[PDB]
């Protein structure tokens, strides 16, 4: 009912809900009442079997992962799919005994939405799960970002610098691809103007660093000036941050 | 699961198409 949130998604459950809506077009909203739908013993087997498979795939997912919201949310997506399985295959039984039954073609469409659900579920959650690793790479650098205070030499600059470049790059790189995935047109510009902006203020956070520990090591002058413009720059670049680790969490 | 959700799909696809055939 909603726009599945990734291209992936979209591409694996939009072709499953717009049949499934055709099925429902007929048979039930009161339309074509006393059609009679053929032997389906065969297709629901076959679903039948990716249900196991997939059952398969997302419990060595669970007992794999670290992720401990994934490892608990995952289970109950298996449940509804094997649930929902369990009626399609009373629905080929019925069918089998009586073309017409009603009861069979209920069981069809209740049983089709609850895989397209059930797998919605397994995937959002996988999706989640995706989200949180880019947030840990953003809550890295946030953390990093608020040690740039005890910064004084230049040899302490130049390390700041090696360990920042690497956290920044990872994260541009994350951030450009998952919002190239993004079916809402306005979250990758946030995403990306958010992105920019960060991106723009890190030459600036290391000159304004660089002004700091040289205007503190020729011993003297405007040193409260250089300290609120680093401030000031780490306080911007922290707000991006948050905003990037907010936006990539809507959906 | 991007390739089991695959595949539970393309299953699914089929079935229903099944029910209109």
């Amino acid at each position: 009912m909603p726009v599945f949130h990734t291209r992936t998604i979209e591409s694996i459950l939009e072709p499953v809900a717009q049949q499934i809506s055709h099925l429902v077009i007929m048979h039930e909203e009161g339309e074509v009442d006393g059609k009679a739908i053929p032997d389906l013993t065969a297709p629901v087997s076959a679903v039948q079997a990716a249900v196991s498979n997939l059952v398969r795939v997302g419990k060595e997912t669970v007992q794999t992962t670290e992720d401990q919201i994934l490892k608990r949310d995952m289970p109950p997506a298996f449940i509804k799919v094997e649930n929902a399985c369990t009626k399609l295959v009373r629905a080929a039984q019925m069918l089998q005994a009586d073309p017409y039954s009603v009861p069979a073609r209920d069981y069809l469409i209740d049983g089709s939405r609850g895989i397209l659900s059930g797998t919605s579920d397994l995937l959002l959650t996988f999706d989640e799960a995706e989200v949180r690793k880019i947030i840990r790479v953003c809550k890295g650098i946030l953390e990093y970002l608020t040690v740039a205070e005890v910064v004084e030499t230049m040899e302490d600059l130049v390390t700041y610098t090696k360990n920042l470049g690497p956290g920044m790059t990872k994260m541009a790189k994350m951030i450009d691809e998952r919002q190239q995935e993004l079916t809402h047109q306005e979250h990758r510009v946030m995403l990306v103007n958010s992105m920019n902006t960060v991106k723009e203020l890190l030459p600036v956070l290391i000159s304004a660093m660089k002004i700091f520990v040289t205007t503190k090591n020729t011993k003297s002058q405007g040193i409260e000036e250089a300290l609120k413009n680093r401030n000031f720059t780490v306080e911007k670049m922290s707000a991006e941050i948050n905003e990037i680790i907010r936006v990539l969490q809507l959906t | 699961i991007l390739e089991a959700a695959k595949s539970i799909a393309a299953a699914t696809s089929a079935l229903v198409k099944a029910a209109s055939a």
